[PDB]
């Protein structure tokens, strides 16, 4: 289950 | 931000002159992912070389498996030539039947 | 003692052509799913026979998330360009590793979430799942940015939730498969060298998983003294090989034994040179 990232770096 | 790749050249099955087999070129510990690997026969580039998909291990470095069909003989020499940005010149490693 | 990880990579290339994004999933260190933006029709693809079970819905959902990830790396990749003062026309790499480990009890034991840029640690989420460990100055900008926005909480939820729910699921589907083994088949070869002295090499082929132990002994004594040992290597068919050798005094050859230890063997192996 691919995780979906939060705020960009 | 480079890493100099390690190379191992070996057959999939124990060699037997005349018996078809698969020759391997396992490249590891390199970065960035772009790289050019060539497999040679008596100094000539082998056109039909399969390449595993790009993977990287826990220390961020990448590894790949290049292989091709070959039929060892008493006379033919096989080698792997790796072209990567972390080296100012390509590195060539020969297939050694005893390794 | 199971786990699941997603190893993601985004590499920028010379020009105004969007970077290539590659994402690979693992269960107990075995690749089970893969996505590549270079491919013809980019979609998430099965990579272990036990994943073909999932219907269309699953692959569609996964494919979308991955397309979002690709965009996220596109953006993040530009910001890094600034952080480090790099011209907009070079070669760069941003990588991420995320996942969870389950303990004996199958409960979350630890979650992971780290990034690297140009091959080096950039910022990692700590075991507490709330505080960050930036690797350098540049990374501080990002850490400050993420603290000042509760970015940690977002991952914590995934790591203790979906990560765990789906790992349990995948483990159920690929139960016996994942927990399989192929014993190694060994043999010893003899090779000349030094005047008198000679080389004996013990081979282990066709085994899975890659974990294995090769030992050499002289008169029942661990000869951990000058033994040649290559890194374990993939054969290409999904099995592995590894070999160890020693330089021995000619004639005194049959005075040495090779012992092979592997998780798939009913019992360890012992073998000697056989002229």
């Amino acid at each position: 289950f691919q995780p979906q990232n939060g705020q960009f770096i | 931000i480079q890493k100099t790749p390690q190379i191992q050249v070996y057959s999939r099955h124990p060699p037997e002159n005349g018996k078809p087999n698969i020759l391997n070129c396992y490249v590891t510990q390199f970065h960035p992912p772009h790289i050019e690997i060539q497999m040679l026969k008596n100094g000539k580039k082998i056109p039909k070389v399969e390449m595993s998909d790009m993977s990287f291990s826990k220390d961020w470095s990448f590894y790949i498996l290049a292989h091709t069909e070959f039929t060892p003989t008493e006379t033919d020499t096989y080698a792997c030539r790796v072209k990567h940005d972390s080296m100012a010149e390509p590195k060539t490693v020969y297939w050694d039947r005893d390794m | 003692p199971h786990s699941m990880r997603y190893f993601e990579t985004a590499v920028s290339r010379p020009g105004l052509e969007e970077p290539r994004y590659i994402s690979v999933g693992y269960v107990d260190n075995k690749e089970f799913v893969r996505f590549d933006s270079d491919a013809e029709n980019p979609r998430y693809e099965p990579r272990a026979p036990w994943m073909e079970q999932e219907g269309p819905e699953y692959w569609e959902r996964e494919t979308q998330k991955a397309k979002g990830q690709e965009q996220w790396f596109r953006v993040s990749l530009r910001n890094l360009l600034g952080y480090y003062n790099q011209s907009a026309g070079g070669s760069h790499t941003l990588q991420q590793m995320s996942g969870c480990d389950l303990g004996s009890d199958w409960r979350l034991l630890r979650g992971y979430l780290q990034f690297a840029y140009e091959g080096r640690d950039y910022i990692a989420l700590n075991e507490d799942l709330k505080t960050w460990t930036a690797a350098d100055m540049a990374a501080q900008i990002t850490r400050r940015k993420w603290e000042q926005s509760g970015a940690a909480e977002h991952y914590k939820a995934y790591l203790e939730g979906e990560c765990v729910e789906w790992l349990h699921r995948y483990l159920k589907n690929g139960n016996a498969t994942l927990l399989r083994t192929d014993s190694p088949k060994a043999h010893v070869t003899h090779h000349p060298r030094s005047k008198g002295e000679v080389t004996l090499r013990c081979w282990a082929l066709g085994f899975y998983p890659a974990d294995i132990t090769l030992t050499w002994q002289l008169n029942g004594e661990e000869l951990t003294q000058d033994m040649e040992l290559v890194e374990t290597r993939p054969a290409g068919d999904g099995t592995f090989q590894k070999w160890a050798s020693v330089v021995v005094p000619l004639g005194k050859e049959q005075n040495y034994t090779c012992r092979v230890y592997h998780e798939g063997l009913p019992e360890p192996l012992t073998l000697r040179w056989e002229p």
